[PDB]
């Protein structure tokens, strides 16, 4: 990016344009666009804790089908019975 | 791959869609699939929110059916002959049980 001098001569007219492509800094970028999510993790009242998800949609109407992909910590498993209640 | 490359207007059974997903290296796949049927009229595309069906894919195979009632009620006009000359499209999204990635295949 630097200044340059234009020199033109001869008959006729022509259109000269300059377009600069640059990577601009984002302003108030929201990494969680259209999906406000809130994960709350709490110790349970073998080591185990009660894991909670609170989710919401930023749109006007109720959202369409959504997916909650979960990749838990190392060496952790979900409680079977809780998934049983959540399945039906 | 639909069973027939068309949809008879009076077919009360309705359109039937067969999903056949396989790994690139010749192995079958397991996971879940998403199907939504949209009506295409030239450059104008109309979607059907009530046709969204969550079908589980087993051994790289699965099926889903669009009842004729859904097709009739999705468009505001209940007329039948007006639908002749239009087209349908299937936007299938397949997701592994591992959640690695999803592929949007459209016919």
């Amino acid at each position: 990016n630097e200044g340059f001098t234009v020199t033109a001569e001869g008959k006729g007219q022509g259109t000269l344009s300059v377009v600069t492509m640059y990577h601009a800094k984002a302003k108030d970028q929201l990494t969680c666009n259209k999906f406000d999510l809130k994960v709350t993790i709490k110790p349970a009242p073998k080591n185990t804790m009660i894991l909670e998800i609170c989710t919401r949609y930023r749109g006007d109407q109720d959202a369409t089908m959504s997916i909650l992909d979960i990749s838990m910590m190392t060496g952790f498993a979900p409680d079977t019975d809780d998934l049983k209640q959540l399945a039906n | 791959e639909p069973t027939e490359k068309f949809y008879y207007i009076y077919n009360e059974k309705g359109l039937e869609v067969t999903i056949t997903a396989r790994f690139l290296y010749g192995k079958k796949v397991e996971g879940t699939a998403f199907v939504i049927f949209g009506i295409q009229d030239g450059e104008q595309r109309i979607s059907l929110p009530e046709s969204l069906k969550r079908i589980p894919i087993e051994d790289g195979s699965g099926e889903v059916v669009l009842s004729r009632k859904v097709l009739l009620d999705g468009v505001q006009n209940p007329r039948a002959e007006d639908l002749v000359g239009k087209s349908l499209y299937v936007s299938a999204t397949v997701i592994l049980h591992s959640g690695s990635d999803m592929v949007q295949a459209e016919r």
